[PDB]
RNA sequence: GGCCUCCGAACGGUAAGAGCCUAGCAUGUAGAACUGGUUACCU
RNA sequence: GUGCUCGCUUCGGCAGCACAUAUACUAAAAUUGGAACGAUACAGAGAAGAUUAGCAUGGCCCCUGCGCAAGGAUGACACAUUCGUGAAGCGUU
């Protein structure tokens, strides 16, 4: 306790508050006390002017304009009047930028300072230096099934909706994140990821690459469709379209990689000129959404497998469809893919199976080849095959993956690798000694 | 920790204590008394 | 009655005007209501507030606004890096409600000034953390928030603005999201972590260069000095083997029974002892 | 605090019935020093009360 | 300056006390069978 | 392994917690958490575990013998002295816990520590085993002047 | 010589739940880094 | 800011003096994580063979209720054969 009088006590605190210097209280300093505590620079040329005591010396007042007749209306200014002379551009930026930051972590980045190496080369455009060549032949010898995992990627903090290689040869791995995001990868367990892609609003459902492999698509729950630069994550071009978009496949055919080829929830399938921006041709036939779209002759042919039950098959750039293929017993077609022999088709069903369906003119799926070890209830999911067609691999909810051998038709071997449900996996092309998937734990896995 | 609940029993009610008097019985006969 | 505080909070001026809320608020940590107190630092200062009640402060020894320890002015996962992780706390829901109330009766029981157990720990200290604590007071942590319309473009508050107009913090830096709890409980704090990074660098104790040598290489000795202040020094440690001197580059060998005594006197000294009011500075070889 | 009443009062007269008992002579037969036929000796005295009730 | 705050008479109880966390000292020394018995 | 385990630990640890809870006393239950956690070496929850068992009756003496016996059995010797120390305080009546408090100083070597403890327990003027007992112990070392005492 | 009551509301019925998915609701916090050092003698 | 110094002294300025003495959970923001008894889905009321009336008991379970009243499914929760080791203590041949 003390018993200070209030007074005094208004008095030393203004007195510091304003000018810096008041006389300390303290009780056993020195057991007597002589001193100042202030920062006293105040205190020796003001000799410890109190405020309620005048100042000796005024200076520097500031004028406020000022009506107090309040005859006027508008016009007059009470106590309230406005300070005169108190009514950056350089700053305007930072902060802007800083916005802009944290709105993206809810405009396009460079991914490492390597940029074009020795004579003046995409990142993309050569690899001939890993182990093996990627021009390479389409058989790599009698293939191999994955035991050890190398690399985790990240980057993600959401899982992967896609991956996908590289036009030619897997020399770079290209991923879609549902954080509205697109990152490339080595491909060869390299730590570093090229490129980011950003101006999604909303998760990116699936992508394709220019045969060439310069350009790039993308398609996401905004309703929109980009056309991107490989080479410096430039947005090209952005389609509309009410519709949401699903998968989308850019053409095949060097006569025409310009049309784009989108899967719409709305029933059609719709041809985009490239060049114009303008949708050249609508595909109404399909009933219910469009899950997926492949080519199974290039420039001729593709077979689209819809929301409904049933599958499509068309020839190019002409609406109706010659094949149509139904049974009451197939529950669904989520994913389907080609075998780099051109002559197979592989849909995993909802219905917790495989189905090879003849690429070869007669499109009759075939009893002898089933596939039935691995449990997707009802997910999207990728199936591929071993380059040379030894194995099929099926990625699913569970997580493990399935690896079939296709001659012998019998699960061979299987992996509980991921703790979240797998989605697409990927055959290395060239390479005979790993695969590639992706899962909604957001990693990118090698095996 | 006292919560501001109530109730209606609780409320005052013969707040004064009722002393025994002199003829009543108060304790000073009981002594002195055989 | 009374926050326990900082030196840094409570204020740079000497005179302070403080209230009082009785039940003001829940403790961010035992979740109790707590008195509360605020004041007002100095001139273009916040209003601090105190954040945690004053027993989970007594626990685990720390200012109720700053959660600093009292000494060293250091976040707790530090000062437990420095000597005792074993304090321990549970951190757990019902578990914290009863761990809390017991030891809140047994803080009853003490002298009152004391943090509980830990103060008997609390005395052998120095190791680093001394060296690593803060000096002065630092008076940039009462700033005022940052304008979050002046930080988008748009502050039409103009000069008056009471808060703060500059460039905030790039939410990249680890250093940004600092939890409370976590402070409190010395989990993964970005802060402490920064703290432990700068503590290795500490050019002090591996030493051992060679084997058996407990030769001392004492350089900025200064021409003031004598032995005797050494040996008055160094008697504490053991039995000498001797002492090589030179004057020239004021340089001073000395070498003793054991390395583990030179190991100790590099320790005890480097970058520490001082005597004759000159810093006397060490090295091996 | 609940006040006993007319829903709860043959419960409540039952209720400090077994404790009587079983406070009394679980403090006052014992020496069995394990547990004392406790469930055992009410259900004595249950079956008694119903044995009394059919006469 | 220790000054208490004024109190606003229409505000309603801050906060919720009803929550319940279970419930001594060290005993005290006590200081306190043939078969047919038993 | 890593999460597998774990969640085994969960289920058992949860349903210790809950038949505690539910008869909150019957130290069956008590104990065979006590013991399961011991099995894990996970001694410091035994620790709690069996002082939480003494806070609802601290006088049963299969308790304290299971307590001190843990203790024991991974060789935290200063931790069953302060075991011991505490059963014969309060309990001191319980010949058992001197007799062991006795013989565990003996295997440690601790001759002194037992004739300190024996001493204690003739103050409680006991039994004449117990008498018997100190005495013998007495003569398992020359030691026959003390005897005589 | 007189003589004129009342008057209405509440629950006790539409399950009890466990789970999954998705607005809603409270906070307006505390805290954000750190420097300066020598070698010389007998066989 | 208002008034006053037979202030300097004109009516401009300046000086002296008196009076007047410390607002504010500062944000018009930014972030941060528990609940709806929604639908859907699965499943589907204690006691004994069944169908049901209920009062209770216990509290790291609540809700409605001004309530020490009463309700919430009784609110839910409550799951006959036949012995021997090992160690220690005590007395005895
Ligand atoms: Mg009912
Ligand atoms: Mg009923
Ligand atoms: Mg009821
Ligand atoms: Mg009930
Ligand atoms: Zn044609
Ligand atoms: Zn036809
Ligand atoms: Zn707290
Ligand atoms: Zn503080
Ligand atoms: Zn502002």
């Amino acid at each position: 306790p003390a018993h200070i009088n209030d007074f005094m006590f208004e008095q030393q605190r203004r007195t510091f508050a304003t000018y810096g210097y008041a006389l300390d209280p303290s009780l056993d300093n020195h057991q007597v006390s002589a001193k100042y505590i202030g920062s006293v620079e105040e205190a020796e040329k003001n000799q410890g002017l109190t405020v309620f005591e005048t100042g000796q010396k005024k200076t520097e007042k500031r004028k406020k304009f000022k009506e107090n007749d309040a005859s006027n209306i508008d016009g007059f200014l009470g106590p309230w009047a406005k300070y005169v002379d108190e009514k950056s551009e350089e700053e305007q930026k930072e902060l802007d930028e800083i916005t802009a930051k944290r709105q993206k972590k809810g405009k396009t980045i460079l991914h490492v300072k390597e940029m074009y190496d020795y004579q003046g080369r995409s990142y993309l455009h050569i690899p001939q230096d890993v182990g093996v060549n990627l021009r390479s032949t389409m058989p790599p010898e009698k293939c191999y099934l994955p035991k050890k995992q190398i690399h985790v990627w990240s980057g993600h903090t959401k899982g992967v909706s896609a991956v996908r290689l590289f036009p030619l040869s897997g020399h770079l791995l290209l991923s879609c994140s549902m954080d509205c995001k697109i990152k490339l990868w080595e491909v060869y367990g390299e730590r570093r990821c090229l490129r980011t892609f950003i101006g999604h609003s909303k998760a990116v459902r699936d992508i394709c690459f220019n045969t060439a492999g310069t350009q790039f698509l993308s398609a996401a729950y905004d309703r929109y469709l980009k056309l991107w630069d490989t080479e410096t994550g430039q947005c090209i071009s952005r389609f509309t379209n009410r519709k949401v978009p699903y998968c989308v496949k850019f053409n095949p055919d060097e006569d025409k990689q310009n049309l784009f080829v989108a899967g719409m929830s709305d029933k059609k399938i719709v041809q985009w000129d490239i060049r114009s921006g303008e949708i050249v041709q609508e595909y109404d036939r399909h009933l219910g959404a469009v899950n997926t779209i492949v080519f199974v002759d290039e420039n001729r042919r593709f077979v689209s497998t819809s929301d409904d039950k049933s599958l499509r098959v068309w020839e190019w750039d002409i609406p109706v469809d010659f094949k149509y293929i139904a049974e009451p017993s197939m529950h669904s077609m989520p994913a389907v893919t080609l075998s780099p022999n051109g002559k197979w088709l592989a849909c995993q069903s909802m219905d917790n199976q495989i189905l090879i369906f003849g690429a070869q003119n007669r499109f009759r799926l075939n009893k002898k080849k089933i596939f039935k070890g691995h449990m997707v209830a009802g997910y999207a999911c990728q199936v591929d095959f071993s380059p040379d067609m030894s194995y099929v691999i099926s990625g699913d909810g569970n997580g493990k993956l399935n690896i079939w051998d296709w001659k012998t038709t019998k699960l061979y071997s299987r992996f509980k690798a991921h703790d979240k449900v797998c989605i697409g996996a990927v055959w290395h092309p060239h390479e005979t000694s790993k695969v590639i998937t992706c899962g909604w734990d957001g990693l990118i896995k090698l095996w | 920790q006292l919560s501001k609940q109530y109730s209606s029993r609780d409320l005052p009610s013969h707040t004064k204590i009722k002393y025994r008097q002199t003829t009543q019985d108060a304790p000073e006969e009981v002594r002195n008394r055989d | 009655d009374f926050p326990i505080l900082c030196q840094t909070c409570l204020g740079e001026n000497p005179y302070i005007r403080m209230t009082k809320e009785k039940y003001g608020k829940e403790c961010k940590i035992c979740a109790r209501p707590f008195t509360v107190f605020r004041w007002c630092p100095g001139v273009r200062m916040r209003f601090k507030k105190t954040e945690v009640c004053q027993t989970c402060s007594k626990l685990k020894n720390v200012c109720q606004t700053c959660l600093l320890d009292l000494e060293y002015g250091l976040p707790i996962q530090v000062r437990d890096a420095g000597l005792s992780f074993k304090d321990d706390m549970p951190k757990s829901d019902v578990n914290k409600e009863y761990y809390t109330q017991n030891m809140e009766r047994e803080i009853s029981n003490s002298d009152g000034t004391r943090p509980v157990g830990m103060l008997g720990k609390a005395t052998s200290t120095s190791d680093m953390l001394l060296k690593l604590a803060r000096t002065t007071p630092y008076y940039k942590r009462n700033r005022p928030h940052i304008c979050s319309f002046w930080v988008k473009g748009e502050c039409k508050r103009g000069e008056e603005c009471p808060y703060r107009h500059e460039k905030p913090t790039d939410p990249d830096d680890p250093l940004a999201d600092q939890n409370i709890k976590d402070r409190y409980y010395g989990i993964n704090d970005p802060v402490a972590d920064k703290l432990l990074k700068r503590a290795s660098t500490m050019p002090r104790l591996d030493p051992p260069e060679d084997k058996t040598i407990t030769t001392l290489y004492v350089g900025g000795l200064g021409d003031t000095i004598t032995e005797t202040d050494l040996r008055n020094h160094f008697y504490q440690f053991g039995e000498i083997r001797t002492i090589t001197v030179v004057q020239r580059q004021q340089c001073a060998f000395i070498q003793f029974a054991t390395r583990q005594a030179a190991e100790v006197a590099a320790e005890k000294s480097f970058n520490k002892l001082i005597v004759n009011g000159r810093r006397l500075n060490v090295k091996w070889g | 605090a609940k006040t006993v009443t007319k829903q709860r009062v043959e419960s409540h007269f039952d209720l400090e019935l077994r404790a009587a008992v079983m406070h009394d002579i679980l403090d006052m037969m014992p020496e069995g020093i394990k547990q004392n036929k406790a469930r055992t000796i009410l259900q004595h005295l249950s079956e008694a009360w119903r044995c009394w009730k059919a006469n | 300056r220790m000054v208490e705050m004024q109190k606003d008479p229409m505000e309603p109880p801050r906060f919720k006390i009803n929550k319940k966390i279970p419930r001594e000292p060290p005993p005290a020394p006590v200081m306190h069978m043939t078969v047919k018995e038993q | 392994d890593e999460e597998e385990l774990n969640d085994y630990k969960l289920r058992k640890r949860k349903t210790f917690e809950d038949n505690i809870r539910k008869n909150r006393t019957v130290i069956s239950n008590w104990i065979k958490y006590a013991q399961w956690e011991e099995s894990l070496k996970e001694i410091q929850r035994a620790r709690s575990i069996y002082e939480r068992a003494l806070d609802v009756d601290y006088r049963n003496i299969t308790l304290w013998l299971k307590y001190a016996e843990m203790e024991m059995k991974n060789r935290q010797v200063n931790h069953a002295r302060n075991i011991w120390d505490r059963a014969i305080t309060t309990l001191p009546r319980v010949n058992q816990f001197w007799y062991k408090y006795t013989y565990m100083e003996e295997m440690l070597g601790n001759v002194a520590g037992a004739r300190q403890v024996f001493e204690r327990w003739m103050e409680w003027q006991p039994e004449e085993q117990a008498w018997h007992s100190y005495i013998n112990f007495e003569l398992r070392y020359k030691e026959v002047d003390r005897a005589r005492t």
